[PDB]
RNA sequence: UUUUGUAUAAUGGGUCAGCGACUUAUAUUCUGUAGCAAGGUUAACCGAAUAGGGGAGCCGAAGGGAAACCGAGUCUUAACUGGGCGUUAAGUUGCAGGGUAUAGACCCGAAACCCGGUGAUCUAGCCAUGGGCAGGUUGAAGGUUGGGUAACACUAACUGGAGGACCGAACCGACUAAUGUUGAAAAAUUAGCGGAUGACUUGUGGCUGGGGGUGAAAGGCCAAUCAAACCGGGAGAUAGCUGGUUCUCCCCGAAAGCUAUUUAGGUAGCGCCUCGUGAAUUCAUCUCCGGGGGUAGAGCACUGUUUCGGCAAGGGUACCAACCCGAUGCAAACUGCGAAUACCGGAGAAUGUUAUCACGGGAGACACACGGCGGGUGCUAACGUCCGUCGUGAAGAGGGAAACAACCCAGACCGCCAGCUAAGGUCCCAAAGUCAUGGUUAAGUGGGAAACGAUGUGGGAAGGCCCAGACAGCCAGGAUGUUGGCUUAGAAGCAGCCAUCAUUUAAAGAAAGCGUAAUAGCUCACUGGUCGAGUCGGCCUGCGCGGAAGA
RNA sequence: UGAACUCGCUGUGAAGAUGCAGUGUACCCGCGGCAAGACGGAAAGACCCCGUGAACCUUUACUAUAGCUUGACACUGAACA
RNA sequence: CUUUAAUGUUUGAUGUUCUAACGUUGACCCGUAAUCCGGGUUGCGGACAGUGUCUGGUGGGUAGUUUGACUGGGGCGGUCUCCUCCUAAAGAGUAACGGAGGAGCACGAAGGUUGGCUAAUCCUGGUCGGACAUCAGGAGGUUAGUGCAAUGGCAUAAGCCAGCUUGACUGCGAGCGUGACGGCGCGAGCAGGUGCGAAAGCAGGUCAUAGUGAUCCGGUGGUUCUGAAUGGAAGGGCCAUCGCUCAACGGAUAAAAGGUACUCCGGGGAUAACAGGCUGAUACCGCCCAAGAGUUCAUAUCGACGGCGGUGUUUGGCACCUCGAUGUCGGCUCAUCACAUCCUGGGGCUGAAGUAGGUCCCAAGGGUAUGGCUGUUCGCCAUUUAAAGUGGUACGCGAGCUG
RNA sequence: UGCCUGGCGGCCGUAGCGCGGUGGUCCCACCUGACCCCAUGCCGAACUCAGAAGUGAAACGCCGUAGCGCCGAUGGUAGUGUGGGGUCUCCCCAUGCGAGAGUAGGGAACUGCCAGGCAA
């Protein structure tokens, strides 16, 4: 006994795996081991537009249902891995720079203690200069330059 | 559950004796071979028994089995 | 008005007077009307102009295909004995009317969104400037005096003066109770409670202006309104939702059904409603003829199910049991059999305002309830829900049933002080037999209710004994061992193992009841005499009683 | 406040009767009190449900973006290793 | 030209130095009695910063939306298409969250034709082999088989085997069945060319019902059909075919999950919760045959195995009135009535000696408490009596009051 | 004209089975060989070729036998359409139709065409 609402739950991550490799770029497609066939649907789907791309994703779909998915899966998870490590590491430096920008010393002893090369009087130098802008209305320069070091400072870490 | 409902095939006698009947026309709709088709008469692959040519329908028992054939006379 | 359904105790109304609800324009379809007629017709514009010009323009008479293209033929295919669409009916301009779609297009009733402005004299916060917070209470630091230590600390006094300190006015908060909820006020008043030198309060002036301000940070307040203020515009927003739609008469007059629907109270198609045109003894009733069923019934050939008896594979031979054999059953999901209705076609006398079918215009409706008929479901309970058909009401008043649309008879054109009749009644209220014939009932049954019970009543089949006199009664009898062997404790007939014998005999059994430790004693089985006729145990029962007690 | 010549009981009735059928009682009209009912009056129920109705809030629901942010292009040049 | 080497040209990535662009909310002077602004000198960094367009990523902070339907209140549980049997009342068709089950395949053959053939269950004989393998004989007549769950049919076999082929072909299709419709199915027959068979004749798929998806759009082959001046091409039109668990399967978007007790709006007793009515499984009570208990002895008292009766005092179903408002459990004042009687009163039986008791009939004229436990109705405990009774009145009374 | 035979149809269990008898004058069947035609998942089994030497055992045709199987009335019964009644989850009244099974009985066949042998 299969249950019919499985079946549809599994179609539906069928077709989501199906329109996530159809929005990947060309070095996604090329890198994911996919056959010519399903390259040629795909790039089709990718041409097509309106209720004719959702058609080919269904039968791209249709087609994933006997072809194996495991090895689709792992690449989609392996370049989502990446990616996410990226935003992660994009969003943990917007956050550092607002809290230095908000609280302080608290801030910069976070910074230090993460990268002990980071000069804490650069650091203040550059967290005053961002106050004076805000409170003058003036470019967010400081910021700008505060954003630059901490990804040079991770980059040397990394 | 159980009691899904699936629409009916309709079968059953659509012409009855001392009605005449133009060719091609479907005499019985029997999903088996309730009746067997005699003269004039041919039998579709669906078991379904048609007129090859202008008469009234008649019924007759023939065969060994006593089987109902559904015949046709040009009257 | 709502609905299957209303006085219902579901909806609205106090009334009078006035005002108020399907209009209008653009294009389309159809009807009636007027003309012309294979032609009709003008728009704008000119016009001393509702005339006359203006044929610009539009519509059909020739259509098919997507088109090329072809042509009364065309499209499909190399093309058909082929098939779809054209020919044999005449179109057009105005008027009025029935619809269609656009415009708010029958009207009233919403929340809610955007745009442009107004407010911080009410209210929240902040800023600046002034005032007020009675009175009485213990007092921390510091200073001074005597004792005390080498010196401090400590001790007993004077000065000293801070409490989100204490009691307690004015004042402030509404924390609690009540007053009131159109109020005294669209949140105020009374009586307590809390603070009463502190983040206190207040007069005055300014700022914070609405996806925003403010909030010692409950969605509180922002001019009596705030989970998004007020004023004008979009905007008479939209609304599958509530409600109303106003004068009269006549004819016809259904449904709450099927398919479909982001669809269940909305809406599209068909049946059902109505008007017109064209069509065949077209259709209905009844008689006859030819029909296939698989329902009732019956049965178990077959499919399940069920009991008994036997051979009994297999299984662990006093022991379980398959495949089977004979009988009894059951089945909406079984039919070796099988109908009456139901339906199709043909023939026919007669009736039915063609009651039958095709097309066009407009509908309404798509919530149905009950009884009968065979049911699913529910408890073979439900004024419970769902199926196929007739009727009722919805859409039908009247008469009967006390009142009740679904129970019974019966379809209101109007009037008449007429008769008959259907159901239902005839003692009366309340109209009519206190009618007649042969019976049942002694209970207020009639005038709610069952398993069961019973010398109630009338009869039937009957059954046993009966003037060689029956049943029950009237003065009579039941005498002797049988205090028994037996479990001897006494059962002796009146508790049991036991025979169930025997004399007097018109007649008596080794025994049925009452009670004594057992005794004993009194009746009954049968028997003398009179009267004497009928006497006794059950079944069927129609009609009767109990079981039957609710405010 | 539809209009009232506005009694109780049994049963029915859109199912709790001042108004129906049967029955019993009751002179008509006023005033001081009680309050069983006229499902009293109040708010087009806050409770349950309907609406391809509205508004606020939440996000690993959908669609975009303020903001943040990577790089390229002009402001933006001169000397050389 | 593939492959290299000095000078001379285009420059790009990168580093240093400089300043003339650029900022200076750094300093000095003037317009100026001037913390604005502008102008002149210098220094500070300096082609960095930022600015304008695009682009990669993040982004309920903001803006616009969604979260379907059936459902014995709602959520959860189960389903949304097609096929078989009964309900489905002997034409067709006919519902339920009714009862039993399957399908979204597959076959270049398992299709067409020609020829030939006919199994289950058991008995007998026989090495493994034994009831059930295969071999010979015996009855059999569809119980076998007919690919897929089911139904009917199949002896001419629609079942099995063998020789050849793809008619599983192209262009049509009168005439009918089925649905409101889109639509789906049957279908003799006409033209061309084929397979089987010498032939009459059969073959337009599978013994027959599910194995499938309209429309828009796009992909491939063909077509001068058209291609907006001409000659082409691009783009379009038509014929053949492919693309959707669009499974919410007659399928509104290519694109959407939840709360609001801070909610509102227009309605529904079409639809709920307290009360009314119907109904009476359940609950209470009474009784019948009666095994048996009761020191023997059924009915002094209980009394199984079974059934029959009254009420609505708990649990049950409809929502038939009510959502344009019926204020839903307790306490107080007011109480009313029935007896299925706690006592008082009159009686029967008794395993009733007397007081004191056990059971039943009539009788409602009358009486029928206080405190702790919970909000409680009710019930337990302690104390007195004659008791400290059971029930209906919206589980009486919020048009009486405190919740 | 008929005792017979083989085939072609109607009717198809009154038509088919159990028992005995009956036939080789023609026809039918059995049978011999298969070298050749023909084919066996091996076989003259099945089918086919030339014969009929030999026979009527099996089958085949006919008769008798009722033992089965089968058909089958009449009446009754179940049931049921119509209009009603009742102690109305059921039954009854008037009317129309009418089962299944069983009984009496029938029953072990009839019929048209062609071709051949016998006597006529």
């Amino acid at each position: 006994w299969v249950s019919k609402s499985e079946i549809k739950r599994d179609a539906e991550e069928l077709k989501r795996l199906g329109a996530e490799i159809v929005d990947l770029g060309k070095n996604a497609l090329d890198k994911i081991p996919l056959d010519a066939d399903l390259r040629a649907a795909i790039e089709l789907a990718q041409r097509i537009k309106m209720e004719g791309r959702r058609r080919q994703l269904q039968l791209i779909g249709k087609m994933l249902r006997q072809r194996d998915v495991e090895p689709i899966r792992q690449a989609l998870d392996k370049l989502k891995n990446r990616h996410n490590q990226q935003v992660v590491l994009f969003h943990k430096l917007e956050n550092l720079r607002d809290r230095l920008i908000d609280q302080g010393d608290d801030a910069i002893a976070e910074v230090l203690n993460l990268w002990p090369d980071a000069d804490r009087q650069q650091l203040r130098t550059l967290i005053r200069n961002a106050k004076k802008e805000k409170e003058g209305n003036k470019p967010p320069k400081s910021a700008r330059q505060i954003f630059q070091y901490l990804r040079e400072l991770a980059e040397n870490e990394g | 559950r159980n009691g899904r409902d699936s629409e009916a095939k309709r079968l059953g006698v659509k012409r009855f004796g001392g009605e005449s009947v133009l060719a091609g026309s479907i005499i019985v709709r029997q999903r088996g071979t309730k009746f067997h088709a005699g003269a004039n008469v041919g039998c579709g692959r669906d078991h379904t028994l048609f007129a090859k040519a202008d008469g009234k329908v008649k019924f007759e028992v023939k065969g060994p089995k006593n089987r109902k054939f559904i015949s046709i006379e040009a009257e």
